[PDB]
């Protein structure tokens, strides 16, 4: 109930409500029906301020939804550069896999986000890592025809 | 987008290599037809 009001506020990007509900002992790792923490919602909708305020109050940085996707998966996929850095600084698993074997590098690479691909690599992303179909980030870049990305992943 | 149409998979060869649509065709946004070409005082134009 209290943790549900936090989920709505984390999504809606209300900076005041997140901090004020946290003061009243709101569950930072409250899960919605699909298994999304406030850190999933802030990472998805691109609310940088709330990602930092949630992590400050000991939010599970490697919380995974019912299909194994983490806030880093969402940040990397929807091109939120600052949030990828903030999450990786707070000890996010750079080589995290969802049920499909898809990593944040796979998603960033697929959506052509060159600046985020470089940050994930810097924090120690496994280039040679495969999904369930045996595809690397290099395979994705070749198929998508991104030569700027292909030369970075070699 | 043209990028997405380009990476349409036509077939996979015996040696594992893929034939994409951009390998047999040029992908670009272009007119439904190219019959009508308008000009306003010699300058390229469209109109209604």
């Amino acid at each position: 109930d209290l943790g549900k009001k936090l989920l709505e506020a984390a999504r809606a990007g209300r900076d005041d409500e997140v901090r004020i509900l946290m003061a009243n002992g709101a569950d930072v790792n409250a899960a919605d029906v699909v298994g999304w923490t406030p850190l999933h919602l802030a990472a998805y909708w691109g609310h940088l301020e709330i990602v930092e305020v949630l992590l400050k109050n000991g939010a599970d940085v490697n919380a995974y939804d019912t299909l194994g996707s983490t806030p880093l998966h969402l940040a990397a996929h929807f091109g939120h550069l600052e949030i990828v850095e903030v999450l990786l600084k707070n000890g996010a698993d750079v080589n995290a896999k969802d049920d499909n074997g898809i990593t944040p590098l796979h998603l960033a690479a697929n959506r052509g986000h060159l600046e985020i691909v470089e940050v994930l690599l810097k924090y120690g992303a496994d280039v040679n890592a495969q999904d369930k179909f045996g595809k690397t980030a290099f395979d994705i870049s070749i198929n998508n025809g991104n030569e700027d990305l292909a030369e970075i992943l070699q | 987008s043209t990028e997405e149409f380009g990476k349409i998979l036509l077939k996979v060869n015996q040696d594992g290599s893929r034939v994409l649509l951009r390998d047999v065709a040029k992908i670009e946004l272009g007119g439904e037809n190219y019959d009508i070409i308008a000009e306003f005082n010699g300058q390229p134009a469209s109109g209604l």
